[PDB]
């Protein structure tokens, strides 16, 4: 029945096994959608008000159900035809589908003479759908069919195709809604803050933040105030609870303090009793808010009207904004109250601002939402101002040409493609970084970019609070992968388990509880709140409950038996504080564990049987879960969770330890994502280095998808021989890596041999590299399209010829085509012609606007693809292919952050040879080992030596008691070799023994994308750019490299004048220009004709000639732009 | 793109002479052949025969750089003897070490396929 | 028409072994050819025409490499082995090509190198001290080691020389082993002799 | 995508290896036994077959340009 | 030309150089001009600008070469030194046991570019003719300069007893009238600081000796380096089983110090100390308790290594690492500290969910007991991501404000 | 002059001249592919 | 105060043990891009007429 260990770590990497096989890489992606299309849509589409309409006749229009059909692409004739996502890809299509909502229009205008015309399936937009999403045409299809239609089966999908370009929607940080949480800001006015960013459970508003804060001693005492929405002075909370129908203190401190027994609680609130005594009725108060309101209405009624508005509407929404909950409010501002008094008296610990259990990730699904309703709105509003001003000529109108469908369909394709979170008009206000680019540089980097997550705290903050890798990112964030840069902390990965919560309606739980013995908070009495625990359910307080302990009993067997309560539900009782809060809302990351029972796990031998067999009897995942053995742990209830590493530390110890745990790991490994989860042994390395390994894995080149023939990339890097590495790790097994992995085994000697690989450089081996040892191939797609925009000016694919182009260069366009077009085949150097396109003029009637190469890349072309573009003119795609044999200067990278550049490469009787002529294909420097500590690079090296000898696959799990370095040592002193994997080795010039035994072996290492040929650029007079006459930026633009202020300062310090002089006024931008000698400002030359004159003075013979950079010419001219007379005096 | 032919490492560029001798100044009877388009292959086979001569006082060479295509192999002699005349013999006699030894090889390999 | 570009073939095509026993000998290189392009002094002509029809893949083989030269073809289509895999295809792919096979050696390229593994040994108990093992115990000994199991490495020898060095030159195919040997002493044996012409050329004319 | 045609290391062909290796695979040799069988003795060449990952039978799974 | 790195921090981030055409597509720099730029080969871009006059080509010949800018004015010493390969290979080879035959001594003389075709008199002449490495670099030194320094590994009190100037341990370098009369060179010899063989070279003889003698050390010791060759491996990252035994035993007994200190904090039988809180006095305790344990096992690992030991060599030298890194290779990581303390409570009075509440013990709270050859366990796994973590968060957050 | 492309979907060679909509006249499928060159492109086997 | 240059150029970096501290190894590339304007002198007439 029990597992035992010999058996667990097959039974755990089963299980593990099993989840990968439920639900993917990429579930967080697909659900968020799944969510936001069954769920969010409708509801937004319902939670808009009916427009109401009337000059006489009314018209409500209300929208009553929404239809999402199937991806479909309408062509010029009108067929109507499924649209493919490589279709979309092709021919820079967006993979969208139409949204048809049903709109009802009653006619009233009197006499009882009413009647409805519903217009089934009125055409309201266009939503792009996420791939392998349950509304993709992909969806549920298998591989044969997948690939029958150009898809990799492989392609993990969660990303959208928006006029062709992949984009993929990055998870958003934000803090968590509905919770009070209590900081204390040292340089304010405030001692205590107690915040809650409320939002209403269907979102129609923006989060509205309640703060209550106490005044910082230094009149009396210390003053409780209230920060309330859309007033701009601080309000004290006694004014708010009169303001809200609660006028005798006994009945304010009864909402605030549960306990009267505790004399510290009523002395801390009583200054603010003492504040507001002169205010004591609930008319008076709520004027008292009016006028602190920043519209002070001259009549106190609509003051107390417009206080009323805001408490019932703006204050806390998540209570309830209708009326008569004036109650609940209370309770909850004075819950507010009693957080704050217990964070000031010392009885709570201040939240932290970066636990995880107070985040909240925005997926794809929530942040789709968050653009459908404010493209609702515009739309309804639209709407209201077109039959507004038909109905004003007392007439009817057709809603078909009332719903004008672009703004949806616009919104949501422009939102995706630029990645700017928010109208196109609020351009600036919008929030970018959602929404990237597809990384398709190899598998990792794309399964990477659709795990990531994303703090969007700003990169220029400095403070590192939020950057540091915090306790509660365990099981849910890959400690190490992290970009290096200026985004370190900021930018995150999902843990390979870590799965973020949909969201789910609290309605069944509150029902259950109900039903259950919790008491509603408007018929208790307050008396009663002292030694119960209340209850809160998505922040919001429901009631109290007299035993939690069997409470939190029945509600984990019925998230367990998969009852009322989903398996995202989380259900925390903190005990010292006697608070229950479940949370079902969305954004919640959580990870799975394996339940343990007294001191046993639930998951006995019976279920890794069953899940043994996963493929014949249909026992998956989901029954695991369903069998109450394995629970979702979110991280605010990890919190009260006690964790087993392994089952191991379930048994009975000499000192037992802890003795009372609660759940299990399934294995610690999966704290990695999915970059790092591909380092071997990366518990032997120093972690900067598996951070920056976790980087470069994304960099490496490999076969980044197995439909790579048909797509048109803009660049891409396909390995000639990926090989899987020899020492490996088992969570591969599920990110794919070796179905598409992303190196070579190279046979790497760690040696000092000639000196070319010092300071983290490489030597490879020509011979290997003559053999196809990691060579690439570099495909690189040109686009362009012929547009026929008006009669004016129209071009055309069409072969060039000297006599009617005007703008043609002097390359020839031989290897073009009469349609204009290269052929594949064609062997194109750089700056020649692959797309011979003309315009038509107002060397006559039409000029040359070819496409070129892009300069220096020596190439053949691949494929042309020719097609028609969403509008339907000529659309042309060609893909050129560059082999990239590997050279001097190319990146290489083992798996350890052992980067390097190949310093050298020596031909294999150059080499060093052991006895059995084996030669390295790389050697590496000793010295780039002791600093680092890749102690991983070593282990991994001798484990792949064992597993090349031995016939196997290393296993380099991290955390694996079962394989450690005398073991390895062991095994290959059984092959006739150094137990520590050293070898005599010969120098290949000599042939003499080296006198020191390297260390030699297979080691996995990655081509990068970073070769010499695609960053080496000269510069001797090129183009300059247009406002200063400079060299150009790039070395696109054959431009110019910055010789910058530092640079500046460096040749100050040597002196060097007529350099520094060269550099920035001779090499950069020479100048002349003729300057007034009376009042120094810059005058008129004639130099053709002699004739030299400065309008102001009225003089022309006093000019002088001034040689001046051309960027000081242009400050002085932007400076006279100002009024600002900058005069030259040269005298 | 800047990858030089791999011929050039075996081929003489026109008009570039596969030796030269220059007269080394610092010492007397010493010379610098400089060795176009050859690599440790010869290199160290002349410099290990000419340390086999009692008249040679200095035998060594080196390739200056590994991504050029030529050695230098410094010959000092005794008064009576030749750098030159060094040079000379030791290639003659590396010629017929490696005669004789094709020679026997071919011998063992006939009595192997033989018996 | 197949999944590998065009310079994935010709790359995979160069690395086929050609036998070269006693072809290699009597052909030129191209540079010293007097004719244009290509010769049959120069050169040996490849042909490889495939196509698949049927079902099943096809696997595009060494045996596919048709030669006008029979002396010269791939090795594993000598007359077990299987044939060297240029690439498969599927029904309705397609490959045609034209191939020449030239004489070079492994300076150039390592297709034109003749062995699959030279191992070069000498001293095998460690009597010269040319390796100085931390712990000599640790080492495995080699096969051409003759100590008894309790001796680590032979007594050092202060007046010794690197004498008697074991060879095991693995072919690669185009050669047999002992042609590969054979063909390097006489390679190495020109070498010297051009360089004594260009010597005595030196001297003669100073 | 496909099986090298020599060892990168020591120039060993390897390219006439994978089937008879997948054949000996499927005829329940360990995969150190298939490697013995088919005389591949120095790790580097073991390292070429039993690290090889043949994508070019994932390639064949596309209907090609032309029928 | 001038050849630049960004940053440009100092006036050595700018140097002339004198262009060589050759064959492949980088900048191909000298190993002892990297550390100037503070460049390494790890993908790293460098700007060449070609001075267009005579004039400014002049400025740069007179003030910007390279020799010119050996020794940097901020700080009174070299900029440039030996460097990684030819620093161990350098010590390796000017230790007392090194003898070079005839052959390899010509091989080396080779490349000696200032060398004046005299083979000096090996140092033994019978049984066997043999060279050492320190009759070589003294043809390398320069000129007749005067130098006396210390090898990083000399004892302190070998100045004192007898042996002062005939060193048991090759230890107290003394260059005379350029010859190196004795000791092993090290980076206190030929590195950056003040009063090494390099500085000495450079104030003494000129800059253009000075750059002589930099290119000759590294090619004569790369050359050499060839015949003796530089590696490491795992062989290197192990100790035999008595320095485990000991590291154990070390790390056990510091563990149940703590939990002493921990069982007397909890009795209330501990009192603060002056300047300090209970819990920063208990935190100090602790603190103390570990950091002694770490710099045991150290000290044991450190006199468990060979002579042969590759870790050791490079250390030694000063070419890359140190005896902390050896320590946390073969030892123990030590303790993980975030903020200059240890791992915080993330959780409700927990570091991870794995442990028990209020447990300030060892590993709770972030000291990795093992070593990176051992291989750290899941919580020691994340609190050392934590702990490096901060490091990459300081070495991206400090940059800005430095350059500002 | 007849520059024949290849339909991405039915591989049907097809002739279509310049301002004509890239149609495959077999199916309609708008993507369509030219075919490789008749030039002779030389490879070095390096 | 900095501004972009001519005659510039920018590539990797590689070790290079063979050369001298004061020498920076060039490639071709960039060496046939960048170019130095010399004066014509009887001294140097004959080779800058070959150039
Ligand atoms: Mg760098
Ligand atoms: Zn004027
Ligand atoms: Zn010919
Ligand atoms: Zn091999
Ligand atoms: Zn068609």
């Amino acid at each position: 029945d029990e597992i035992t260990p010999d058996l667990w770590q097959e039974a755990c990497w089963i299980v593990i096994s099993s989840y990968f096989d439920e639900k993917g890489l990429v579930r967080q992606q697909l659900d968020s959608f799944d969510e936001f299309i069954q769920m969010s849509v409708q509801r937004i589409v319902e939670d808009a008000p009916p427009i109401d309409l009337q000059a006489p006749p009314r018209y409500l229009l209300k929208f009553e159900q929404i239809y999402l059909s199937k991806p479909t692409h309408w062509e010029r004739d009108g067929a109507p035809s499924p649209m493919m996502p490589n279709e979309a890809r092709l021919r820079n299509l967006t993979y969208s589908a139409p949204l048809y909502v049903d709109i009802t229009k009653t006619v009233i205008k009197e006499g009882e003479e009413q009647l409805q015309t519903q217009h089934q399936k009125t055409f309201i937009g266009k939503i792009p759908i996420m791939l392998r999403s349950t509304y993709c045409l992909l969806n549920g299809l298998t591989d044969r069919d997948l690939c029958e239609l150009n898809e990799c089966p492989l392609d993990p999908g969660g990303y959208f195709i928006i006029n062709g370009s992949e984009k993929v929607l990055i998870a958003q940080e934000k803090m968590a809604t509905n919770t009070v949480y209590v900081f204390a800001k040292k340089d304010s006015k405030y001692a205590y803050t107690g915040e809650c960013r409320s939002c209403l459970e269907n979102s129609s508003r923006p989060t509205s933040t309640i703060w209550v804060s106490m005044l910082a001693r230094g009149a009396i005492g210390q003053r409780i105030v209230a920060t309330l929405p859309y007033i701009k002075q601080e309000v004290p909370i006694i004014i708010v609870f009169r303001a809200l129908g609660f006028v005798s203190d006994r009945d304010i401190l009864e909402h605030i303090i549960y306990d009267f027994e505790d004399p510290e609680m009523m002395e801390m609130v009583k200054p603010s009793l003492d504040e507001a005594f002169v205010i004591q009725e609930q008319n008076v108060a709520l004027n008292f808010i009016g006028s602190r309101g920043a519209k002070p209405g001259v009549t106190k009624e609509k003051r107390i009207k417009y206080a009323k508005e805001v408490l019932q509407k703006e204050m806390l929404p998540h209570v309830g904004v209708s009326d008569f909950c004036e109650t609940k409010k209370a309770y909850f501002l004075g819950y507010m109250v009693h957080r704050l008094l217990l964070a000031a008296l010392g009885r709570r610990e201040l939240d932290d601002r970066d636990h995880y259990g107070n985040k909240r990730l925005d997926l794809a699904g929530p942040l789709l939402a968050f653009l459908f309703r404010g493209m609702f709105k515009n739309l309804l509003k639209e709407v209201r101002i077109y039959a507004q001003k038909f109905i004003d000529r007392g007439k009817d109108f057709n809603l078909e040409l009332a719903i004008k469908t672009r703004i949806i369909s616009d919104g949501l394709k422009y939102s995706l493609a630029t990645g700017n979170w928010g109208d196109q008009k609020k351009a600036h206000q919008a929030r970018a970084g959602v929404s990237q680019v597809l990384n398709r540089l190899t598998f990792a980097s794309t399964l990477s970019h659709l795990r990531r997550l994303n703090s969007p705290i700003g990169r220029d903050g400095k403070l590192a609070k939020p950057r540091q890798l915090h306790n509660t990112l365990w099981g849910m964030v890959c400690p190490a992968e992290t970009p290096e840069g200026h985004a370190v902390g900021l930018v995150k990965n999902l843990a390979l388990m870590a799965y973020i919560s949909v969201g789910s309606q609290p309605s069944p739980i509150l029902e259950f509880l109900e039903e259950w013995s919790m008491e509603n908070l408007e018929e208790i009495s307050p008396a009663a709140i002292a030694d119960a625990t209340k209850i809160f359910v998505n922040g919001c307080w429901v009631g109290i409950h007299k035993d939690p302990e069997q409470l939190m009993n029945t509600l984990r067997k019925l998230r367990r038996q998969m009852d009322i309560i989903v398996s995202e539900v989380s259900m925390i009782r903190d005990i010292r504080e006697r608070e229950i809060r479940i949370y079902t809302d969305a954004g919640r990351i959580c990870r799975p564990l394996l339940i343990v029972e007294k001191q046993k796990l639930l998951l006995k031998k019976r279920h890794i049987d069953q899940l043994k067999e996963r493929e014949y009897n249909n026992y998956s995942w989901q029954d695991l879960v369903a069998s109450g053995v394995v629970e979702y742990i979110d991280t605010l209830e990890e919190e009260t969770v006690m964790l087993a590493m392994t089952p191991d530390d379930l048994q009975e110890k000499e000192v037992a330890y802890c003795s009372t745990y609660t759940h299990c790991e399934i294995h610690p490994s999966m704290i990695l994502g999915v970059c790092a989860s591909i380092i071997p042994f990366p518990d032997h390395n120093q972690s900067p280095r598996n951070t920056y390994q976790s980087a470069m894995g994304k960099q490496a080149m490999g076969v980044y998808i197995t439909n790579f023939h048909v797509r048109m990339d803009t660049l891409a890097h396909v390995l000639y021989y990926p090989q899987k590495p020899l020492v490996t790790t088992r969570s591969m097994e599920y990110l794919r890596f070796r179905e598409l992995p992303a190196g070579i085994n190279s046979i790497v000697a760690i040696a000092s041999y000639t000196g070319y690989n010092q300071e983290d450089s490489v030597i490879m081996n020509r011979s290997a590299v003559d053999r196809g040892f990691f060579r690439s191939v570099f495909y690189r797609s040109y686009k362009e399209q012929e547009s026929k925009k008006g009669f004016d000016q129209e071009e055309v694919f069409e072969k060039p010829t000297r006599e009617t182009c005007q703008g043609m260069r002097h390359a020839i366009y031989d290897k073009l085509d009469d349609d204009g077009l290269i052929a594949p085949g064609v062997r194109v150097s750089g700056d020649d012609v692959i797309i011979g396109k003309t315009v038509t003029l107002p060397r006559y009637t039409k000029r040359d606007c070819s496409t070129f190469l892009r300069t220096s890349e020596t190439g053949i072309v691949d494929q042309v693809m020719v097609t028609l573009n969403q509008e339907g003119y000529k659309f042309c795609k060609i893909r050129v292919r560059s082999v990239r044999i590997p050279q001097i200067g190319d990146k290489f990278a083992s798996r350890h952050g052992q980067k390097g550049t190949c310093g050298i490469q020596y031909r294999q009787e150059d080499m060093p040879f052991t006895c059995e002529g084996i030669t390295p294909d790389i050697i590496i420097n000793p010295h780039a080992i002791p600093s680092r500590m890749t102690i991983g690079h070593l282990i991994e090296c001798l484990q792949g030596k064992v597993s090349a000898n031995k016939g196997e696959i290393g296993d380099a799990t991290p955390f694996n008691d079962a394989v450690n370095v005398q073991k390895i040592s062991n095994l290959l002193s059984d092959y006739g070799y150094h137990l520590r994997g050293n070898e005599v080795l010969y120098n290949g010039f000599t042939g003499r023994k080296i006198t020191s035994q390297i260390f030699i072996g297979p080691t996995y290492y990655q081509r990068l994308k970073h070769m010499v040929d695609d960053k080496i650029h000269s510069r001797a007079r090129g183009p300059i750019q247009i406002l200063n006459r400079q060299p150009m930026e790039g070395r696109s633009r054959d431009g110019g490299l910055r010789f910058g202020e530092m640079e500046r300062d460096c040749q100050i310090a040597h002196g060097a004048a007529q350099f520094l002089r060269e550099r920035l006024f001779e090499a950069s931008d020479p100048y002349q220009v003729h300057v007034c000698n009376l009042c120094g400002i810059m005058a008129i030359a004639n130099t053709r004709t002699h004739t030299y004159e400065c309008r102001g003075c009225r003089n022309k013979t006093q000019i002088s000639l001034v040689r001046m950079p051309y960027a000081c010419k242009l400050l002085f001219q932007e400076l006279m732009s100002m009024s600002i007379a900058p005069r030259m005096m040269s005298v | 793109m800047n990858a030089p032919p791999a011929f050039e490492s075996f081929l003489l560029f026109e008009g570039e002479k596969k030796i030269t001798i220059n007269k080394d100044t610092k010492v007397p009877n010493a010379c610098l052949f400089t060795i176009n388009k050859e690599d440790h292959t010869l290199g160290n086979i002349i410099k290990s025969q000419l340390l086999k001569d009692p008249q040679v006082l200095f035998a060594g060479y080196k390739v200056p750089h590994p991504l050029e295509h030529k050695i230098i192999i410094r010959v000092q002699t005794t008064p009576d003897y030749s750098p030159q005349e060094a040079f000379t013999n030791a290639i003659t006699d590396l010629i017929s070490e490696l005669s004789l030894l094709e020679e026997r090889f071919r011998v063992a390999i006939k009595d192997k396929q033989e018996g | 028409s197949s999944v590998l570009h065009d310079e994935f073939i010709a790359h995979r095509l160069g690395l086929i072994p050609l036998t070269s026993d006693d072809i290699v000998d009597k052909l030129q290189y191209s540079r010293d050819c007097t004719c244009e392009e290509f010769c049959p002094e120069c050169s040996v002509e490849f042909t490889l025409d495939v196509r698949c029809n049927e079902d099943q893949t096809r696997h595009v083989t060494s045996r596919d490499l048709i030669s006008n030269s029979p002396r010269v073809i791939p090795v594993t289509s000598r007359n077990e082995q299987d044939d060297i895999l240029i690439v498969k295809l599927r029904k309705g792919q397609e490959l045609r090509l034209r191939a020449y096979a030239k004489k070079g050696f492994g300076k150039e390229h390592a297709k034109w190198n003749p062995t699959a593994g030279v191992a070069f040994e000498y001293d095998p108990d460690n009597a010269l001290r040319h390796t100085v093992y931390p712990k000599p115990e640790e080492w495995p000994k080699s096969e051409y080691s003759e100590l008894d199991e309790d001796e680590s490495q032979a007594p050092y020898d202060p007046n010794g020389k690197p004498e008697r060095f074991y060879y095991n030159v693995e072919s690669c195919g185009s050669l047999r082993p002992e042609t590969i040997v054979l063909s390097a002493l006489s390679g190495l044996k020109k070498k010297l002799s051009d360089l004594q012409t260009q010597l005595s050329h030196e001297i003669q004319s100073d | 995508m496909i099986i090298p045609v020599r060892c990168f290391t020591c120039g060993k062909i390897v390219g006439n290896k994978w089937e008879a290796y997948l054949g000996l695979l499927q005829a329940e040799y360990t995969e150190g036994d298939a490697l013995d069988a088919l005389g591949l003795k120095r790790y580097c060449c073991r390292r070429m077959l039993l690290a090889h990952v043949d994508l070019i039978e994932k390639l064949l799974n596309y209907a090609p340009l032309e029928k | 030309v001038i050849f630049n790195r960004q940053p440009t921090l100092h006036k050595m981030s700018m140097m002339g150089h004198r262009v060589r055409i050759l064959p492949w597509s980088t900048f191909r720099l000298n190993l002892s001009v990297t550390t100037p730029y503070n460049a390494d080969f790890d993908g790293d871009e460098m700007n060449l600008h070609l001075p267009q006059s005579l004039e400014t080509r002049a400025e740069i010949q007179e003030l910007a070469m390279v020799p010119r800018m050996i020794v940097t004015p901020q700080s009174n010493r070299p900029v440039m030194g030996i460097v990684q390969d030819t620093l161990t290979a350098v010590r390796k080879f000017t230790k007392r046991d090194v003898f070079l035959e005839r052959g390899e001594v010509m091989n080396l003389l080779m490349f000696l570019s200032t060398w004046d075709g005299k083979v000096p008199q090996p140092a033994i002449l019978k049984p066997r003719p043999l060279w050492t490495g320190k009759q070589i670099f003294s043809l390398i030194i320069p000129g007749h300069i005067n130098c006396i320094r210390t090898h990083s590994t000399h004892p302190d009190d070998e100045d004192s007893g007898p042996y002062k100037h005939i060193s048991p341990g090759d230890t107290k370098v003394v260059v005379e009238n350029g010859e190196l009369i004795m000791g092993i060179l090290c980076k206190k010899s030929l590195g950056t600081s003040a009063g090494s063989l390099v500085h000495i070279s450079y104030l003494e003889m000129g800059h253009d000796i000075t750059r002589l003698f930099y290119s000759n050390i590294q090619t004569v010791i790369n050359n050499w380096l060839l015949i003796e060759g530089h590696t490491i491996g795992i062989g290197d990252s192990i100790a035999d089983s008595k320095t485990y035994q000991d590291i154990q035993n070390t790390i056990k007994k510091a563990k149940q110090d703590v939990i002493e200190v921990i069982e007397k904090a909890h009795n209330n039988e501990l009192e603060p100390t002056p300047g300090n809180t209970l819990r920063q006095t208990f935190e100090n305790q602790v603190n103390r308790i570990l950091n002694d344990a770490r710099d045991k096992t150290g000290s044991s690992a450190q006199k468990s290594l060979s002579e042969y030991n590759n870790f050791k060599s490079m250390v030694v030298s000063g070419a890359k690492g140190s005896k902390i890194n050896i320590s946390q290779v073969i030892a123990v990581v030590g303790q993980q500290n975030v903020e200059g303390k240890r791992i915080p409570f993330g959780f409700k009075h927990r570091t991870l969910p794995h442990f028990i509440k209020d447990d300030y013990g060892p590993e709770s709270r972030g000291f990795v007991e093992n070593s990176y050859l051992a291989g750290l366990t899941p919580t020691e796994f994340f609190f050392h991501a934590m702990g490096g973590r901060e490091g990459l968060i300081d070495t991206a957050v400090k940059t800005a404000e430095t350059g500002y | 002059q007849p520059m024949i492309y290849i339909c991405g979907e039915c591989h049907t060679e097809n002739e279509i001249k310049s301002r004509d909509p890239i149609r495959c006249r077999e199916c309609g499928y708008r993507i369509m592919y030219k075919k490789r060159t008749k030039r002779l492109v030389v490879f070095d086997a390096r | 105060m900095g501004k972009r240059v001519d005659f510039s150029a920018r590539t990797v970096i590689t070790p290079d043990p063979n050369l001298s501290i004061d020498q920076v190894g060039v490639p071709r590339s960039i060496a046939a891009n960048m170019t130095f304007a010399e004066i014509v002198t009887p001294f140097n007439i004959d080779r800058l007429q070959e150039l």
